[PDB]
């Protein structure tokens, strides 16, 4: 197996830290959801090739441009997070997100991913977004945002259901190994 | 970590740490405030943990068995010894907290109630000072620990062996150096998103809210303090390249 690391970027809940706890438990946490993720290897099979993937957090480092950076180093492929329930989030990916990445990264394939894909159709969501003239991320939003920064990929998923989550890994893993 | 601790902190949370008889007996926000406590002591348990494998493991297996050039394990291990004693010492206080709250014939149920007065006191006065220029030093050399430990891997072959022999178990699998090394790195800004989780689940006692609202706004000063004093230090780096 050949060892290769990834590392997750995006606003503060972006569900990010979500994300890399549903992929890494054995069993969904039914009973209490961790605040933080330390850090893990998955043992991971994409087509035919085995990889340990190691996987990483930025929660907690938005505010702190001196100390987020330090998770930068030999990184082998970057999940660029938005939340759909909040279009603000995909607001901050051109200009804020992507020209560190750029910078930190050079050449290191970065995928876009739209998280909480289930609050599309959530009443609650679209009732809160209305009131500030909003709605949740449309497909096309989140694609002509990867298109536009230069994303490998595009791709969602909900951590809430895990529908997309496996995909996501196995092309992060994928997308690592070219 | 020592088997009575890590047991204690076996479960995937306080609900599941406790008896049930004894989780039955407490309102719902109480459970959710435990289960944030527990996460935190549980994290700095594995924190602690991480900075013996850095110490014992790897800094004394090498100083042992390797004929390294001297200031070499140290520019790998940067400030271990220090950052060492003031989490094993926290982690002590955080433990003893616990278990003066078991009731008498258990070893696993507890309620803390009274955790913002020890925070203040880990992230205040000397204790701070001694936080804020540990994680100045050590993540200034963050870099330059990495840049060693790689190219010792790549041009050493007893380093190498030494390397694949202590980090071949299992339970080392998301420990080696490297990674030891983030995992610290970002230890320190785990802190604010677990207080301000405990903080929610903390309003019962108003004494205890404004406890936790006053550790809160201390340990966002250190990491403010601690992302001002950082400039990564690079080997062979020149004065010009510095000064300008
Ligand atoms: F183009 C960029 C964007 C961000 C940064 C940056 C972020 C934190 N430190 N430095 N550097 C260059
Ligand atoms: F977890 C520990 C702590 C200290 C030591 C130690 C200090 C000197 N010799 N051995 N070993 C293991
Ligand atoms: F599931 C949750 C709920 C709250 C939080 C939280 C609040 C403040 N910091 N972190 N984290 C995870």
């Amino acid at each position: 197996a050949i060892r290769k690391k990834l590392v997750i970027v995006g606003d503060g809940a972006c569900g990010k830290t979500c994300l890399l706890i549903v992929f890494s438990k054995d069993q969904f946490p039914e009973v209490y959801v961790p605040t933080v993720f330390e850090n893990y290897v998955a043992d991971i099979e994409v087509d035919g090739k085995q990889v340990e993937l190691a996987l990483w957090d930025t929660a907690g480092q938005e505010d702190y441009d001196r100390l987020r950076p330090l998770s930068y180093p030999d990184t082998d492929v970057i999940l660029m997070c938005f939340s759909i329930d909040s279009p603000d989030s995909l607001e901050n990916i051109p200009e804020k997100w992507t020209p560190e990445v750029k910078h930190f990264c050079p050449n290191v394939p970065i995928i876009l991913v739209g998280n909480k894909k289930d609050l599309r159709n959530d009443e609650h969501t679209r009732r809160e977004l209305a009131k500030m003239k909003q709605e949740p991320v449309k497909p096309e939003e989140g694609r002509d945002m990867a298109n536009r920064i230069g994303a490998f990929g595009y791709m969602e998923c909900s951590a809430k259901t895990k529908d997309g989550v496996r995909e996501v890994f196995e092309m992060a893993t994928r997308a690592a190994l070219q | 970590s020592m088997e009575m601790d890590e047991k204690d902190f076996a479960a995937d949370s306080w609900s599941l740490a406790v008896d049930s008889s004894f989780l039955q007996q407490h309102k719902k926000e109480v459970m959710k405030q435990q289960d944030v406590i527990y996460e935190l002591i549980q994290t700095e348990l594995h924190h602690v943990r991480t900075l013996k494998i850095m110490t014992r493991l790897f800094r004394t297996g090498m100083l042992e068995e390797l004929h390294l050039e001297p200031g070499v394990v140290q520019g790998l291990f940067p400030c271990v010894d220090e950052l060492s004693d003031i989490h094993t010492r926290f982690l002590s206080q955080l433990l003893e907290r616990r278990r003066q709250a078991l009731c008498p014939g258990s070893t696993r149920n507890f309620v803390i109630h009274r955790l913002g007065d020890l925070l203040i006191s880990q992230f205040s006065g000397p204790s701070a000072e001694q936080m804020c220029k540990t994680y100045s030093e050590f993540c200034s050399r963050h870099s330059k620990a990495l840049k060693l430990y790689k190219e010792l891997y790549a041009r050493d072959k007893r380093f190498q062996q030494f390397i694949r022999k202590v980090t071949r178990p299992a339970v080392l699998k998301r420990h080696g150096v490297q990674e030891c090394i983030l995992l610290v790195t970002q230890r320190i800004t785990k802190y604010p998103l677990l207080i301000s989780r405990i903080l929610q689940h903390s309003h019962g006692i108003e004494e205890e809210r404004q406890d936790l609202t006053t550790a809160l706004g201390l340990v966002k000063e250190l990491l403010s303090n601690v992302d001002e004093g950082i400039y990564q230090l690079e080997k062979g780096a020149r004065l010009q390249e510095i000064y300008n």
